[PDB]
RNA sequence: GUACACACCGCCCGUCACACCAUGGGAGUGGGUUGCAAAAGAAGUAGGUAGCUUAACCUUCGGGAGGGCGCUUACCACUUUG
RNA sequence: AAUUGAAGAGUUUGAUCAUGGCUCAGAUUGAACGCUGGCGGCAGGCCUAACACAUGCAAGUCGAACGGUAACAGGAAGAAGCUUGCUUCUUUGCUGACGAGUGGCGGACGGGUGAGUAAUGUCUGGGAAACUGCCUGAUGGAGGGGGAUAACUACUGGAAACGGUAGCUAAUACCGCAUAACGUCGCAAGACCAAAGAGGGCUCUUGCCAUCGGAUGUGCCCAGAUGGGAUUAGCUAGUAGGUGGGGUAACGGCUCACCUAGGCGACGAUCCCUAGCUGGUCUGAGAGGAUGACCAGCCACACUGGAACUGAGACACGGUCCAGACUCCUACGGGAGGCAGCAGUGGGGAAUAUUGCACAAUGGGCGCAAGCCUGAUGCAGCCAUGCCGCGUGUAUGAAGAAGCCCUUCGGGUUGUAAAGUACUUUCAGCGGGGAGGAAGGGAGUAAAGUUAAUACCUUUGCUCAUUGACGUUACCCGCAGAAGAAGCACCGGCUAACUCCGUGCCAGCAGCCGCGGUAAUACGGAGGGUGCAAGCGUUAAUCGGAAUUACUGGGCGUAAAGCGCACGCAGGCGGUUUGUUAAGUCAGAUGUGAAAUCCCCGGGCUCAACCUGGGAACUGCAUCUGAUACUGGCAAGCUUGA
């Protein structure tokens, strides 16, 4: 980078990176969590795995990690397949 | 965000500036939302330096739009 | 009022779609004859209602696939 | 961006006078006015169609000695004007500074006002205009400066022009030295020797 | 009647020969572009997890959760072959 | 008021009329070249190599987020040569500030280019399933904790670039917890989600979080329109549709599994070639034709190919990663770079400018502000590249002078032309005056508002200094003197303008027809003339003339042109009456049709070019409300066509 603004965006952005993958990769983590217990079956596992999720989700979709768009559909599809599981 | 600001025509040393509404990001003479009026700063006596429509600058106002130093200076010369 | 088109169906073989040709006279620019022109839309029908050669009335709708962003209104005549 | 030539030359192609000289002598005096100017100048050839129209332009043009590209934007303009086209472009030639002062007796030739208009001799509405190809409206005042009234040649110039028909369109007062354009001259108070319908299909050609 | 008009001692056709020019074919030859069938797999992102490692949370204080790195798979640019 | 609009000619023949091609007169240009060249105003200026690029500059800013203190500029304190009261020398972020660092915001704008793209583009008109920093309206919140880390310090690896290890530290950096509803999920009950302080003197200002609005920007969908080629006719398996899952801000084959076999195409699919699109521009009487430089809107691209990350926004010109070709540095291990920003260089080319000045104005980033940054922009330089204006004198002047050219030697012409005489001084030159572009901002000053407060802050008047790159400004005035200022093409016909001499089918000219072989208005020179004029010619290029692709607006017995004949699908077109419909059509209204441009009426630069106010226009599209003759649809007929 020649100006110096650009390489402390460089340096920033590469902090943000890895910060923001944490996160996501952990957020990711929790929602496998729900789609393994409703493949297994366990409605009661399902819906406990469900209610580790929701916090994980709203707040990353607070801190601007996701849309908030995305959170509400994370919920909305997890909740129509355990309620199927039922 | 939407400003109200000069827009430079005219000639060379001869400047004309057309009062426009327009999204800042735009440049000084490109894309505007509307014309509210115009500048003479080089307008001879007898003719109507500054025009400005005050009901629709107000509109915009009240919809959050900001205006420049330079406008603001013509709307207080204007009323 | 909504905006309808009416069209007779000319394919029915999809699966909760059909084709429907939508026919416009149209003044020619130059020579001024007027000429009938065909626009064949991709229309949803839910019902599978629609067969080959009946005249339909569609409107305009969100996306519903790759080609479809009609859907059927009613049947207008049955062929 | 003028002609600078000699004047009866002009006058000798054209074959009539163009008061391209000041009139205190006769024309016939000075020049063989009836004869082309050159050699074979005696032969009269015939003129075709486009020569009679050429020649029905060129004598406009050095009567109020405008180069073509000037008198074409005025043709251009006459035609844009609303009514006769022929007669909106004598009107524009005699609304010129420089006709006018010479009209008003200020000039005895249209050279020589123009020589005052450029030198800075003439205002117009008490501004000073040097400009021959102003266009005076009707009602302005045209005046000399009062530094050019003591000049000799605009003195004898008034007096070659009491001597000349006088402007109906045009209110002059003398020793005062300042004229009125009352009004914008008819085709009626203009010259009838003028075909200017030649000038009109020329441009048309 | 005529395709003649310094007017039938008119006009005018084609092969052949010579020169020159554009162009078709031509064993093929060399480039450009491109189809198809495969090969390939940098970096990145996503999925998985031999191993390694770990500030913030939890903890019975041992650890746990979660994370990172590494590895692996998918996709794919270069490139390669027919 | 927005109009006013339309020319032909030459050339086939012995001659004619017709047909028909070719050629010319016009207008225009980002032009180039040749000859020539005074000034000014305004505008324009790599069309080729999206070739390669030396050097400088084109993006920062905030100490009112934070730890700080590298500077410097003080202060204080303490020592000092001891100005004997300053000076010197230290210490102390102590303060004005402020390097480097963390953090915020900007860097997605502004600027460039037109390579790609024949549609994931553009234009016009509709539409639903969205998001949207900064700005703005409303209603609330803003509690209480924690673990880090850069800078820094020590050590350490590299030639360098760039690092590594350990220790320490802050926040408006980061993470829990509490709080949780006009928010999200849910049929509901329920469940779940945030925040940050800082500054001025308890108060004020500003910032932070949530939700809902607005505004702006952006994504997406549909219809019509938008080059050429059929000596490209078939094309397509995520293909077309469905179901479900995943994915997106959002609808969607967007993706995937499964199911069905679709979908597109002579109303030209597919393939090939070419191309950024538009407002507009040039031409034209118009209808058309051609074009898309400058200016403005949209799109695309940023060494080439590819990829994501950060972010409200990018798959990012002056960011990141990878690969590649190039250039470069190297200690040979490894590094670095991307002017299609501005200026400039080399190269290519018929051809296209200065490594300028200033942020004074307008506008943009950051900032409470002052201000800082801004090759945006304002200006200046260069160039007759264009447009426009102006000058290069002007009256008098027969001697009709010389000299030239022609001549029947009488003369004629150059030519009032020149001299001579009388005047004028624009512009150029020299000198002296002198606007406007400046708004604001900074100090004070008073009042009001605010509040515990005549504080601070804000607002509004008031007062005082002060801000112009252009710049030796525009403009004005004075001075001296015709002084300092004319060329280019053409003269056989078309086509305005004629002779002499030289040359003798040569040398040469030439747009076409043609000219030149000894009396050439056609070559070359001269005299004279014609047309233009600071230009004039030539070449290239577009439209015109060309009614010569003919919609307006042509033809086909013999000039080019009726298929050898016929049947017939698609298509085009169709007798007459009534009713109905209202699609075409017609009328009105509404929305839209960016601004600029063009046109009309005005205004401003001494005029003009140029700038500018308002209107008109934008012939279109959509919708709504009407009309119903004609055409179409539908229904019932009728008999004349069949
Ligand atoms: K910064
Ligand atoms: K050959
Ligand atoms: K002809
Ligand atoms: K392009
Ligand atoms: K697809
Ligand atoms: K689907
Ligand atoms: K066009
Ligand atoms: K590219
Ligand atoms: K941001
Ligand atoms: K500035
Ligand atoms: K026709
Ligand atoms: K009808
Ligand atoms: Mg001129
Ligand atoms: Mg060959
Ligand atoms: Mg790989
Ligand atoms: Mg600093
Ligand atoms: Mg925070
Ligand atoms: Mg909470
Ligand atoms: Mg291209
Ligand atoms: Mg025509
Ligand atoms: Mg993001
Ligand atoms: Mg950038
Ligand atoms: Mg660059
Ligand atoms: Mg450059
Ligand atoms: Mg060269
Ligand atoms: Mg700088
Ligand atoms: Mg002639
Ligand atoms: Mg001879
Ligand atoms: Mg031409
Ligand atoms: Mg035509
Ligand atoms: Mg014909
Ligand atoms: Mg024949
Ligand atoms: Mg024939
Ligand atoms: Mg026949
Ligand atoms: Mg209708
Ligand atoms: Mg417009
Ligand atoms: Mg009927």
């Amino acid at each position: 980078a020649n100006i110096k603004s650009a390489k402390k965006r460089a340096i920033q952005s590469e902090k943000a990176r890895k910060h923001n993958a944490s996160r996501r990769s952990m957020m990711r983590t929790f929602i496998k969590k729900v789609y393994a217990a409703i493949e297994a079956g366990d409605k009661a596992a399902a819906q406990k795995a469900f209610n580790e999720m929701q916090p994980i989700v709203d707040r990353q979709a607070a801190k601007g990690l996701i849309h908030k768009n995305k959170a509400a559909r994370h919920k909305a599809n997890l909740t129509a397949q355990i309620n199927k599981l039922a | 965000m939407v400003t109200i600001r000069l827009a430079r025509h005219g000639a060379k040393k001869r400047p004309f500036y057309q009062v426009v509404v327009a999204d800042s990001r735009n440049a000084r003479n490109g894309r505007f939302i509307e014309r509210v009026g115009f500048f003479n700063p080089i307008a001879s006596e007898k003719e109507e330096g500054t025009r400005l429509d005050l009901d629709r600058i107000a509109h915009w106002v009240g919809q959050g739009a900001t205006i420049s130093d330079r406008v603001a200076a013509l709307i207080k010369e204007v009323n | 009022k909504i905006r309808t088109l009416q069209g007779r169906v000319v394919s029915d073989k999809m699966e909760k779609s059909i084709v429907v040709a939508i026919e416009r006279f149209v003044k020619h620019p130059i020579y001024g004859k007027f000429i009938k022109r065909t626009t064949k839309l991709h229309v949803h029908d839910e019902n599978n209602e629609c067969g080959i050669g009946d005249v339909v009335e569609i409107r305009e709708c969100r996306p519903l696939s790759k080609t479809k962003s009609w859907t059927l209104v009613r049947v207008v005549e049955k062929a | 961006a003028r002609y600078l030539g000699p004047k009866l030359k002009l006058s000798r192609r054209e074959g009539t006078d163009l008061f391209l000289k000041s009139g205190v002598r006769a024309i016939d005096t000075k020049c063989k006015i009836e004869q082309a100017p050159g050699q074979h100048g005696a032969r009269k050839p015939r003129l075709s169609d486009y020569g009679v129209q050429l020649r029905e332009k060129q004598k406009v043009r050095r009567i109020y000695g405008v180069l073509e590209r000037q008198f074409r934007n005025y043709y251009k303009e006459a035609a844009r004007l609303k009514g006769n086209t022929g007669e909106n472009l004598l009107a524009l030639l005699e609304g010129r500074l420089d006709n006018v002062v010479y009209r008003m007796g200020f000039g005895a030739t249209r050279a020589e006002a123009r020589q005052l208009v450029s030198h800075k001799a003439i205002m117009v509405n008490g501004r000073v205009v040097n400009i021959a190809s102003y266009q005076v409206s009707p009602n302005d005042v045209v005046s000399i400066r009062e530094k050019a009234k003591k000049q000799s040649r605009v003195k004898a110039a008034l007096e070659l022009a009491e001597q000349r028909e006088k402007p109906t369109w045009l209110e002059v007062d003398a020793g005062k030295m300042e004229g009125t354009f009352k009004r914008k001259p008819e085709r009626s108070d203009l010259s009838a020797d003028i075909n200017e319908h030649l000038i009109v299909e020329l441009y048309s050609k």
